[PDB]
């Protein structure tokens, strides 16, 4: 038989931060692997796609 | 997504890897066993 109600209140701003992207990075394959080097350039080939 | 990724798994068996042929039958009529299997691991380790 007993209930507790509030007789006033507050009004609380809370913050909330998310994430939504992220640094669009891009590695060269190439470049990254060989740089420069033909001869690292043709080895790479035969690895395919 | 799912046709380039079954297409660039299927244009990988073409690749050498490093051995003397993509095909697994050509390195099994030109070679014998104990060079064959050289040839066979490097492209066992690129097709896995
Ligand atoms: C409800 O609470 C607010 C504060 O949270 C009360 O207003 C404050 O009351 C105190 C004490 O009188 C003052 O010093 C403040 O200046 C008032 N304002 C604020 C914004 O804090 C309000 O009186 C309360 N009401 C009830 C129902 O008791």
């Amino acid at each position: 038989n007993s209930i507790a109600i509030p007789t006033n209140f507050t009004i609380s701003v809370t913050t909330e931060i998310l994430p939504v992207s992220m640094t669009k990075t891009s590695v060269d394959c190439t470049m990254y692997i060989c740089g420069d080097s033909t001869e690292c350039s043709n080895l790479l080939l035969q690895y395919g796609s | 997504q799912n046709a380039q990724a079954l297409n660039t798994l299927v244009k990988q068996l073409s690749s050498n890897f490093g051995a003397i042929s993509s095909v697994l039958n050509d390195i099994l009529s030109r070679l014998d066993p104990p060079e064959a299997e050289v040839q066979i691991d490097r492209l066992i380790t690129g097709r896995l």
